[PDB]
């Protein structure tokens, strides 16, 4: 089973830049490699086959190179239509795709706005307590959110969700949901989320008291 | 896995010339429902030669 | 041009079967082989099956061999995929794809993908969502900007739609993608930033709609 | 709905002839081809003949070609099968069957089967059965349960009916299916389990009835 | 002449189970395969044609699959009305049926009750001697019955008959009839039937003495 | 069983036409395609024509294309071959043959051949033979055995029958197959070995019979 | 036009022998080859199709083998009913037959008996002169007969005829007929036929003088 | 032998449709696939479409895909080509062609071509020609030979015929092939060399004929 | 789309010569190449298929050779019936023809006769002015005709037409037509066509004055 | 999983022919090449033949080249091996085997073997065995243990089954593998050790069964 691997997993780039992404196979696949482009919520479109043949209708700013086990895709001058996810696919022995490289819109650093929401009384009446920590309009996407309940770090009881890059300002938003039982929730007082981001010189901590 | 566009487009002489025993035995509903002008117009010699009665 | 339309996807309990179809138009369907390829968030793109133009040769991925059966009806221009003994990991978006035209000795892959159909293998029963308010307060205020929202918890299956003030409020709205919980139920949040000077006077109501259960909920969000 | 009624079956000596008929109703008989299919315990289901809607083409199985003749009377809506030179292995249940409606280039088979008529090819003469008691004793008692019965041997042809105490006793009765012996005569047994504490006081009589020979035998079973 | 073969010949299953039966042809029959259901003492009914097309009126819990030379019939959730015999039939070249698979009601193991009956004196006066061995209310159906006359195994002079599954408790009963001439019968003393069954830890032997 | 009977063959001058027929019985004639195949000493076996079961497709060998026409009458169970513009090389034995039953995608040939009918294309007129004696002498004697015969020269058409002493002498008779000469007339010899001790006393006469010309010649062979 | 060729043209064999005949095609015909048997004065009968499938009713001592362009027919143990001519036939592209292989009855060598017959006076009166040279009861069939007229070899004015193997003793007979005009016949003196055969240590010559 | 006759070609305005037919004879038309191939002065030979013997598979060149439809009527032995949405570059001579007979696994092309039919796609209206004299003089004289002619300008459609003295003068006549002008009208010249000593006495008239417009013009050419 | 290219485009040859033309494909087409002959005003005729198989009825003086991407057609001894245009055609992937090679009749060099004709008064009355330059009976075909209006070379306002080789003497004739508006024509005085040809030691110039 | 079932093996005289078949299931048979490999005690494992997936290329070992023919029927999923002119050294167990799936440039061998079928090439005729007692006595006794047995000599072919006292004695039974003798007949022994104190009182009988000849022999072994 031929393994495929793409690098980098995420690439922040700007319009007009020269972009090069790489794709490697666990064994020799000769030149039988195809590149597919996919925009979010849409079907993939074929860009290149035989590692270097351009599909009809594909603009000339795309080019392929490579043979054996190392292959590269090059975009000479990035255009706004090219912000998408790119998958390589060997078709030398069956068919396996790489994990995909997402072309991200590079912009200046913007620190997140942090908000915390306690569980509603209705949900408390339902027997569950969800605490929500919100990071709004930040870039880049990498951030760490740690839940602290009476200064005790939580693990394995939270879930994170991230939006795509906003069409207007290319920022991210992230929601973290900490879920606890009503008895566990009422067995503590202070609930805090601590956030770290490369745009923040120091970690930011938001907290509330149960009932306050 | 596609079709060879230059393959044999003729009719294989050494094909099956018999009848297909599993073919359609039913009557074709959308067949010729009109009369045939060049049918038999002559009286039948071996028709009914008696009364109704 | 070339067009492929998948149909047949939906919610199915584990162990049951489901039959997907792919209607092709814009080209001579009977002259081309076809692929079924699935996509999931956990495994990415994953080839499933291939069938020859005449159905004489079929191949399957190892993870599905013996459970899936690919077939085709060239008289109807329809591609079929019968899926038996479904497991949880088969939940994915399934695409049919057309093999490109090439030379006689080349290797082949796909050039045109279909629209895709979603298949969700789960033992969860259809259940409307619980709408909880994400109430703004002093702890969700920085300067003149505050944040409020709605939590849409414990619904199945996907999807749900969320609007604000019947669509009158769209600036600054962020509806997060749904997350699958340990219980097999989905949950998501929708947040919006508003001027702090408007709290207590401007009314904000989130409108959650869930067609599979015909659920319509208008939840009012009040400050603390 | 569609209904097919076979008639004409019975006992025939080897070498003689027999004519089966099949009356059709519920559909336009003249518009459909028909099959005759037979079923025997030794060979299972076995196709016999097919006829076109107008009778223009007929086909036969290899084992019957030259001996059977299939025909039809579309004015009477009746299907016929003239069987000549019958052999012992032709004993079976014969069904007529209607071809389904399909597409012009498809292959065809049958969708609705008739009720079936039994044909028994044997040189045995009509003969009533011998009824012998299977007497219960200490050797046929385990705890409070004992077994007794009646052996119905050397009768022809099928079938025979067995009742117990004129039908008053049906709980726990097991009448075995008849078996054909080397002598061409059938034989079977009928057994019943009774409380051992009832022996000697409750009267048990098996009533064998054989309409083809007008045989009626009431055999009393006494313990030893 | 295309040969058809069904597997398994008999399948013990329970209500609610997923049932899969297979059918194979001696040569390629494309997709021209039909499946017929037959209940005992009743005419067969068509279930599936073209190997995967459901007949009108057939519940959706039936499904077909297969192409070329291997075909399968699947019942997603068995219901009590589906206990019957299923025949496959190729109709690519003339028409040949498989041997049929009978779906049996699976239950717990129950050992047989064994009873023996000697020939009556009246039948001996008539010139024949029938000895009857009865196995009552056993499951599964597979069992072995051996006749021993003065500890000598008999062969070719006995016949067996089995009832269908009882409607109330789904058990079987089996009768074995040994037929002998008066001279052969009176030239021995002890007559036994020995029974082995998967529900019996040890073989069961019933015997009588001639004249006792 | 299957039986095919050809008829219509005979002597025809070059350039004229001739129609051969083949009557089929023992099977459903309308369900099978048919071949005409010819055999000649100069070319061996040579396929001539094929016709489909319904007559929709026909094929011919290149040497006969445009001159021969194959047809069939399924109502009469008869196969026909109209031969126009006959040449000398068309003289052969013509067989009709039945295509075997096989699978739908197999290639097909013939399994049952007819009896065959002889066609002789020659401009020679019907003519009785000249019978000349091959007289034995000292130059045709080795020990007690001598050889004598009759030369049957310049007859048309085939065949001719030769007997010796009205059939009373058959031991040691060798009638050679006829050979066609440059003049279009046939010729053959018939020889017999006799005891030398019988010369001068036993009378030997060869009886040549030629039904097409009603020729009967009894030629006496005398020793030298 | 696919050419077919059979080897050998003639095979001398004996009852009980193992017989193998070969058949070759000018191009690849896959496995679409049939074998037909023909006895003299009788219609051909089908023996094998698909190069290796035995026709129903054909005894098991026949077998076929081969694929592509070379095919063989094997008779494991020859029987007297099998003495006939065997033709192969490709049916991959139209239909062409081989020249045929005749199975001949092998026996011991027997030299021919040679007899000569001069033209009769009646035929000479008719205007033609036929001279007949007869070879009686010889085996094998190969022999050479040369006509010499005043020690001059003749060519193009003679015809040969050969009988089939006699049913009783498996011998051949051959007749050679020299035909000449009365003027050609009376313009020479010596007329001889010389015979060579593998059973003859020296050629045999019979001759006469015109008028002698 | 094999014969193919095309018909249906002519002048058609751009955007309209036209249906070409090809009548086949001399062979079994239903047994062979067919091609349509076109030839134009600008692109040379260019394959257009192919159809199977039974019409099950059709293929088209990329420049015509979606606009042309090839079909056939095996009952009429006719091949059809429906051309819709014609463009200017489709003007060409169209040939039907017969696929040769070959082996089962070979690739195939055409062996017998039809006669060809001309298709002219132009928005020009039917128009008679303008005939102008090419008058000889001293400036078009070298020795005893002079040249004169007629210019046939601005006509549509093709073709036009030019003769001299009702055909009595053919030695030395050169009629050039027509050229297409920017206005969509054709133009050509016809010239003839004559002895200079005959000028002024021998009368020379060019006869231009244009059947599509029924134009007949006799123009007298006099020297200057 | 496989491109085909033939060399040479035109070949001047004589009766009895050995002629070889070449044809090359943009990619490997194995041996699936056909050669077609076309005579002017007549339908093409098939000569060779499979690159080297002679069509039935084609004389043996034609032969093919080549495989992969290079193919040649050879005529061992040219005959007058063979003067035609020859097209190669790959049929490995769809069907594409080459531009064609025209076999021209080689003869001795003959210089052209040049004549010029000014526009008639009738055409000037019609609003157009056509000037005609005629080159008669020249060989080879390559020649250059330049229009000069008051010693200024014209470009893009002339059209050339060439006849086929004359059946009697194998010469060409060419007409060049300069088309101008009446106003453009009357805005100048001198009109010349200059002709250069390999059979001419010096360029030939014919000219007239407007109105003369 | 993958399953291969061989059939057709048996006893064959030298010089005769035999055809082995191999039925495949559990995988796409038409996609894989196959091997036939044989195993004999004298030569060990020995490759016999290989065939490509489509039958285009076949290879044979040198010892069998020209005598064996390997073929396949992808429509029946069956592998065939026609063996002609069998010699004595061809007696072996024949396995069919499936080539593994690999890379395009690798060398290939087999990964899954069939069950195997035995072929015995011998001119010996079917013959029942001779059973002789190996009687225990004082000369075959050491302490309380004695040895007795049965010699099964001069039988053909394999196999034979040996039981003791109808299966009642299994502890201490040693049935030796058969050995082939110079005469072409097999021979073996079966021995058992018993307590010496049981001799003369305990009855020991060996039950030899040979299904090919329907031989059943119960030989009693008595002390001396």
């Amino acid at each position: 089973d031929i393994q495929m691997t793409q690098s980098p997993s995420t690439l922040s780039t700007s319009v007009g830049d020269r972009v090069t992404i790489t794709c490697r196979a666990s064994q020799s696949i000769s030149n039988w490699l195809a590149w597919y482009q996919q925009k979010p919520g849409k079907a993939p479109k074929l860009l290149i086959y035989k590692a270097s043949t351009l599909e009809s209708g594909v603009p000339s700013r795309f080019s392929g190179s490579g043979s054996g086990t190392e292959f590269t895709l090059t975009i000479s001058s990035l255009q706004p239509d090219d912000f998408a996810t790119y998958y390589c696919q060997q078709y030398s022995s069956y068919w396996t795709f790489g994990q995909g490289t997402k072309l991200e819109i590079k912009r200046t650093v913007a620190a997140p706005s942090v908000f915390i929401f306690p569980p509603s009384d209705e949900q408390l009446k339902s027997g569950t307590a969800s605490v929500v920590c919100l990071l709004n309009n930040f870039y880049p996407r990498e951030a760490k959110v740690q839940w602290k309940v009476d200064n005790a770090l939580q693990s394995g009881n939270s879930q994170e969700s991230v939006t795509e890059q906003d069409s207007k300002d290319s920022t991210y938003s992230l929601s973290s949901t900490l879920t606890l039982s009503k008895a566990d929730y009422e067995k503590h007082k202070v609930y805090a989320c601590e956030v770290t981001h490369q745009g923040l010189s120091s970690p930011v901590t938001k907290s509330f008291n149960r009932g306050e | 896995p596609n079709a060879n566009p230059n393959a044999n487009p003729n009719a294989n002489p050494n094909a099956n010339p018999n009848a297909n025993p599993n073919a359609n035995p039913n009557a074709n509903p959308n067949a010729n429902p009109n009369a045939n002008p060049n049918a038999n117009p002559n009286a039948n010699p071996n028709a009914n030669p008696n009364a109704n009665p | 041009q070339v067009q492929l339309v998948e149909s047949g996807g939906g919610v199915v309990q584990p162990g049951r079967s489901l039959r997907l179809s792919c209607a092709a138009s814009g080209f001579t369907f009977s002259n081309f082989g076809m692929h079924w390829i699935r996509q999931s968030p956990g495994k990415g793109l994953e080839w499933v099956a291939i069938i020859w133009y005449d159905g004489s040769n079929t191949y399957y991925a190892d993870s599905v061999k013996g459970r899936f059966t690919i077939s085709r009806d060239n008289s109807k221009n329809t591609l079929y995929l019968q899926m038996n003994s479904l497991r949880a990991e088969d939940t994915a978006v399934y695409y049919c794809a057309k093999v490109w035209f090439g030379e006689s000795e080349d290797n082949y892959s796909v050039d045109v993908w279909g629209q895709g159909t979603t298949v969700t293998v789960s033992s969860a029963s259809t259940k409307g969502p619980s709408v909880f308010p994400l109430a703004p307060s002093s702890k969700s205020t920085s300067g003149g900007t505050a944040a409020l929202g709605c939590l849409v918890k414990d619904y199945f299956p996907e999807p749900v739609t969320v609007s604000w003030n019947s669509g009158a409020l769209t600036s600054g709205v962020h509806t997060f993608p749904a997350v699958l919980q340990s219980s097999g139920l989905y949950s998501l949040s929708s947040v919006v930033t508003v001027p702090s000077s408007s709290l207590g006077t401007q009314t904000y109501i989130c409108n959650v709609n869930h067609k599979p259960s015909n659920t319509k909920v208008d939840k009012k969000v009040e400050p603390k």
